[PDB]
């Protein structure tokens, strides 16, 4: 008979990034308009200009 | 304060910065008066204008003001004229949520207000904030949740064929960081009921669903009479006048 | 000393006390608005002799497309009309349309449940109570206009009290011949043919001349706020059709001729405002219920 | 100088079905991306005068529509038909579609005339004329309101004299 | 704290399913049900501050051997995580799961006679909030159906109405009211700062909110080592010995 | 509320806003007093004649009051004239019950 | 009318409405009904968890009941012990009067 | 039979009839606010060590420079203030105060005259009858906790009707020993120390038995519509200021202890709306005219 | 007057005149015609069937 329904393509709730991410603030439909995260170089196991 | 004295210092930079940029907001005249002295025109109107914070000279509201101001109200007001909106619902396929009827879509993303309690129980509602921030969003996102907090930008396109209703992008974005929503935008189609094929595609491909708020800038073609308005124009025998002057330059 | 009262202010049941939420106001509003549109989609219908337009206006109002077959009776929704009737005049009549039905309906379409966002003129004028020295005989007569007859057999001219209540706005007073009336303590006035009165002043004495009897015609007029939709003449209109329906039918229960006297006997109780509240949510109904039912008449 | 403004902008678009079971009417106002976590009125501001702008409002005007019409070729009807907003033929022919999905009998003669004659233009007592069309609402009560505040700041003549007349010398 | 963190009807369901009896009881002896008790709250007050024991508190208390200590412990366990000292259980119910005790009629328990009113009252459902009433309301339907006193149910549902307010809206039969149910019954969660709480139902549940957040990532490898060779316990094969003083 | 507000600024002459009574105007005022010196000759006329006149210019209307008719239901009787033996009471507007 | 709306919409969660009635939202139900939960042990008690979880984090406070002090000035007379032929009366709960 | 009545109940005096209209109501709201700015301003300058923040908004109030050697009286406005405030209080008082000097003063700020927005809670208790049978003593003591004391002589128990009107929302009775109360055509409870009545529930029937004297303590709520800056601390304050600067000084009026039972006797008198329309206006003027006395002594 | 003039021609099958007197036409006098014979059985019932 005639083929009615054989699948499709299939909506995915949900997008699982495999790599490590930065810190960051929204950027899809939601725009965060703060600044950005700010980076520091907080932490030093040795002295660099002190 | 320290921290307040370093705040104003920054806005004070930052607003001067702007003024002075492009073509410039204060005029040539008044520059010469504040540079009379010898300190540069942008120097001298960073320091009249932090002597002016606090003052109660009266100012008078012009009619440019007033009509910036009604348009800045009905933006926050009325937000889907615009293409925004404070709220979204995100549902599973199985759960049956009211939706608009009016238009006739398939599988309307449309409701005329967001549900208040579905199958008897209220919906839950958690915060932008607090989404990103969640690591058992699995959990939570089995049972369906609003999400408010934000100010969420949306489009859509409507299409005359008839096809499955989805979105462009995948809902939400799982980051080590945080979780997001990608860009929303719409693909809807209008409904025959009754072709089995996008009957069966609609339920079992898609398996969420995103809810928002029915945009006021639709209206049925049913209610035509709504959109008749009346225009008023002034007469045509007016003689507009460029110089109002009253007397000539001679003894 | 002997005392008369109006009929229809004694012994007020109870009313319901289950769908009065902010979700069973917003459903009474949305069936308002969708049977209004279904009553003007039948009209539309005759006109263009087509039945497209009423279809469309069924199918929103019953969630189901109308069949020859079937004999149209309005779907759900028309039954959870029905039922939230009888929950509303009765404590004793049960609540049997359950929450998830009427949060269903509720979303049909988007109105506000403000039901105290407006006003109406009710005309039922009340009389608390007449006191009358003996020897005289006083009859009270009507509804919407009362009918005072007094008859004195004394040797002197008797004083009559009224009482009309607190919660009237105004009353007027018209007599068949010129009386005089005037308030506890203040002088009596010359022999006049019409009164004007504020009930919230006091009771107020008639004096009664001995001879030929004296006929006063009493019309009163209260302020209820209602719902902006409110329309006063399809509410009566739809509280004689759910009276023959058999909507009211409960055991130990007062019957009244109109939604008028109901309204302002159910004020005139204790807890009169909480009472009315409920009152005006079922009129909202009844209206409702009116248009539904002259569109799908069963 | 005053800008005297030929056409209403009304910003209304039609959307139908192929089968023409279904028809939309729209307004397109543009898309205006809004940032969280910062004051919306100061966003609303910078918006408003682009809107402004869109529209034609920001400089003060005055609208010239009275000439934007035509006349039907019965001689029993001498109204003045307006040529601004959404056509009545536009949704005469959605009107017409909709019908024909549904095996209906076609719009009749007099429905038509009553809907092609919906956008008119008609004379008040002062003078002004006033142009009935379909427009969307959000334009109109902008439009609208810009109207009202420019007209504050036009005056007659006479009038303008007697404000200054006191500062004119005798030289 | 597992029981605690189910936050639908299916969740809530299909933990009870995996979960034998074992960990419904407890083995520890505890103290008396019901006594009023001082105790220390430092934090707050010198003194000593008043309350009363109950078998709500996440703390094993001394349970009767009995279908009703049985039922007791086991609707304990799911609104409070702790269950109850019942001597001697015997090994055919403990490797039964909380839910074929609660649904099925093959575990040799007769629940007939069980009365909803006492067991609100031993279990203190007036010091409750929204998420235990409505998970007791679970338990006692499921027992209310796998009998046939469904009226018994609802008689006691009408004499106790804001009980019938927050009443689940599923049936036990049928798996479509279980698939759609939009109830909300998370009692632990991840969100609190590290203070005491008056009350020992307050403490208690508090401990429970601030080490699941810890328990979410440590239990994975501790479990894994503890049952690496193991037979699960839950429905184990035996020569079904018996069943004694049930 | 784009509808209200277009139809309340036109009748009131300002904008709504939140926090305000909503009265309705100049119109409103206009309209209150008016009735009062229809009503009454003692009530004063304290409307300006350009005010009735600038509201007036608003919509567009004819101000015919007798373009069409109307039924009122009240009975009139003057006089009943009876002779000396006789009582004679009349009782109602809308509906007159005479008694004999 | 910008600043009310500003805190009327983080009150409640949605913007005020000319049509529409100023409730409070959410925020006004669940704390009038917190309110009846705290007077009796019958009440209800009927505000979900994930409601108040919600609402809390709109701002941050410490919600510590336990920084500072206040007077109160009711009078407590457990008993007053009299012997016969004597009369005692106590009024007032601000300031009490005993009447012997 | 013996009738008792609350002091402050008895025989209002008629208020003023000017400045109610639009104009006039801005002119109170102005005042209040620049009169509370002029408050902050002096605890500003206290603290900056500059007179700067006093300077101007001493300016703003007065529309006059501050200047040594002058009393600082506060210019037109304290002027305007302290007449409109006599004005109000009777009907006698002289309006002296020109109505183009108002809408001058009302420039001075951008407010609304709306004077309704918000509710107040008033404690005055109002008893305006308690009557007794023969053989019994009643006494009513005090207003904002009215003490009843009552006793009986007779050879058995008594009936003791108590009337607290329909203005108050809820009363609370305290007892010094536990006692009987129940409405009209109902049946008596046991003996209970504390009772919660609505006003509006007619009148209540008390029984009192013979050994020993019965004192009952009333407590009452009632809600007055206010504008939002509505202050009850501040207006108390200027209540007593203003009768003690003789503001309150005419011809026939009574004088009360305090604005709670004047806005309430002012409510139970008849054409009570109206009454408590002026009063409200005048709570405004009052708490004005304390912020800019006690910034501005004279 | 063009909405009138046009909904008067579809009542009384004639254009509205200046110097004529408008009555409603044909279907004016049909109208009353009817009403009179609706009454009682003694009226003419005049109108025809055409």
């Amino acid at each position: 008979g005639e083929i009615i329904y054989d699948g499709g393509l299939s909506s995915k709730l949900a997008d699982v990034v495999d790599k490590t991410t930065e810190p960051h603030n929204a950027d899809g439909a939601v725009k965060d308009g703060r600044i950005a995260p700010v980076k520091l170089d907080l932490e030093k196991q040795k002295l660099d200009k002190l | 304060t320290s921290g307040s004295i370093i705040n104003h210092a920054n806005n004070l930079n930052k607003v001067i910065n702007h003024v002075f940029a492009d073509k410039p907001l204060i005029s040539e005249t008044m520059l010469k008066i504040l540079t009379i002295d010898g300190t540069t025109g942008k120097d001298g109107y960073r320091n009249w204008l932090d002597k002016l914070v606090g003052h109660n000279y009266p100012v008078y509201v012009e009619p440019v003001v007033n009509i910036m101001n009604f348009i800045s109200a009905r933006f926050v007001a009325d937000s889907s004229y615009f293409g925004y909106t404070n709220e979204i619902m995100i549902m599973p396929n199985h759960i049956n949520v009211p939706v608009d009827d009016r238009f006739g879509f398939r599988d309307s993303p449309f409701c005329t207000s967001l549900p208040r309690t579905i199958m008897g129980n209220d919906v839950r509602r958690i915060s932008y904030n607090v989404f990103s921030m969640m690591e058992d969003i699995d959990d939570v996102i089995s049972e369906g949740f609003i999400l408010y907090d934000a100010y969420f930008n949306f489009s859509y396109d409507i299409m005359t064929t008839d096809g499955v209703t989805r979105l462009k992008e995948d809902i939400l974005i799982v980051t080590d960081t945080g979780n997001d929503i990608k860009p929303i935008h719409f693909y809807i189609y209008f409904e025959n009921r009754n072709d089995k094929k996008l009957r069966y595609e609609s339920k079992m491909n898609v398996s969420y669903r995103l809810y928002i708020k029915t945009p006021a800038c639709l209206l049925p073609l049913s209610d035509y009479m709504r959109a008749q308005h009346d225009y008023v124009s002034p007469s045509s025998s007016r003689v507009y006048i460029k110089d109002p002057a009253v007397v000539y330059t001679r003894s | 000393a002997n005392r008369a009262t109006s009929a229809f202010l004694d012994n007020p049941h109870p009313v319901g006390v289950n769908y009065v939420d902010e979700g069973s106001r917003q459903f009474v509003a949305v069936a308002e608005l969708l049977a209004s549109k279904l009553i003007d989609s039948s009209r539309e219908s005759d006109e263009s002799n087509s039945d497209v337009p009423f279809v469309q206006a069924y199918s929103k109002f019953a969630d189901d497309n109308p069949r020859h077959l079937r004999v149209k009776t309005g779907g759900k929704m028309a039954n959870a009309l029905t039922n939230v009737i009888r929950s509303y005049y009765s404590i004793n009549a049960p609540a049997i349309v359950p929450q998830v039905e009427i949060d269903r309906l509720a979303s049909k379409a988007t109105v506000s449940g403000d039901m105290y966002n407006s006003y109406a003129i009710f005309n039922s004028v009340p009389i608390v109570e007449v006191l009358s020295p003996a020897r005289t005989t006083v009859s009270i007569v009507g509804s919407d206009r009362a009918d005072v007859t007094m008859l004195n057999t004394g040797a002197g001219a008797a004083n009559i009290t009224f009482n009309f209540g607190q919660i009237a706005e105004t009353v007027i007073l018209k007599g068949s011949v010129p009386f005089q009336l005037a308030r506890l303590n203040q002088p009596m006035p010359a022999a006049r043919f019409t009164y004007k009165l504020r009930p919230l002043d006091g009771p107020f004495i008639v004096v009664l001349p001995v001879g030929n009897p004296l006929v006063i015609s009493a019309t009163a007029a209260t302020r209820i706020q209602v719902p902006l939709a409110f329309n006063k003449a399809l509410v009566e209109s739809g509280f004689q059709t759910a009276m023959n329906d058999g909507l009211f039918d409960i055991q130990n229960v007062n019957y009244y001729s109109s939604f008028d006297e109901f309204i302002i006997s159910q004020y005139h109780a204790q807890d009169g405002i909480n009472r009315v509240s409920t009152c005006v949510i079922l009129g909202l109904a009844l209206q409702a219920y009116d248009q539904m039912r002259r569109a799908l008449p069963v | 100088e005053l800008i005297k403004v030929p056409t209403i902008p009304h910003n209304l678009v039609l959307i139908q079905s192929d089968n023409g079971k279904h028809a939309l009417i729209k307004e397109d106002l543009g898309q205006w991306p809004v940032e969280t976590g910062i004051s919306l009125v100061n966003q609303a501001g910078v918006f408003a005068v682009q809107l402004a702008n869109k529209l034609g409002i920001d400089k003060p005007f005055v609208l010239d529509a009275g000439s934007n019409y035509f006349t039907d070729t019965s001689f029993i009807d001498t109204r003045k038909y307006c040529t601004d907003g959404l056509s009545p033929r536009e949704i005469q022919k959605a009107l017409n579609r909709q019908r024909a999905y549904y095996d209906r009998p076609e719009l009749t003669i007099s429905e038509n005339k009553t809907l092609l004659s919906q956008s008119i233009i008609y004379p008040d007592a002062d003078g002004n004329d006033v142009s009935i069309i379909f427009s969307g609402a959000m334009s109109h009560a902008i439009f609208t309101y810009a109207q009202s505040q420019w007209n504050k700041n036009i005056i007659k003549l006479d009038d303008y004299i007697r404000e200054i007349t006191l500062t004119v010398p005798k030289q | 704290m597992d029981v605690l963190s189910k936050g639908s009807l299916k969740e809530l369901l299909a933990h009870l399913e995996k979960t034998p009896l074992e960990e419904a009881i407890s083995y520890r002896i505890g103290t008396v049900p019901y006594q009023n008790v001082l105790i220390s709250r430092n934090e707050y007050y010198n003194q000593l501050y008043p309350d009363t024991t109950s078998l709500i508190d996440g703390v094993s208390r001394e349970g009767q051997r009995n279908v009703n200590g049985l039922i007791m412990s086991i609707i304990s366990y799911v609104v409070s995580g702790s269950g109850h000292y019942i001597p001697n259980i015997g090994f055919m119910l403990l490797r039964r799961s909380i839910l074929d005790i609660l649904t099925k009629h093959d575990t040799g328990l007769v629940t007939n006679n069980l009365n909803y009113g006492i067991i609100a009252r031993n279990l203190t459902v007036s010091k409750m909030n929204c998420e235990q009433r409505k998970r007791m309301l679970i338990c006692f339907k499921l027992l209310a159906y796998k009998d046939g006193n469904q009226n018994d149910y609802e008689i006691y549902l009408n004499q106790n109405i804001p009980l019938k307010q927050i009443a689940p809206n599923f049936i036990p039969g049928d798996m479509r009211t279980v698939i759609h149910n939009q109830d909300q019954l998370a009692i632990v969660g991840i969100p609190l700062t590290q203070s005491t709480e008056l009350s020992i139902r307050d403490d208690n549940a508090k401990s429970y909110k601030l080490g699941y957040v810890d328990w979410y990532n440590s239990n994975s490898f501790l479990r894994e080592r503890s049952e690496f060779n193991l037979i699960r316990l839950k429905d184990r094969d035996t020569k079904y010995g018996k069943l004694n003083g049930w």
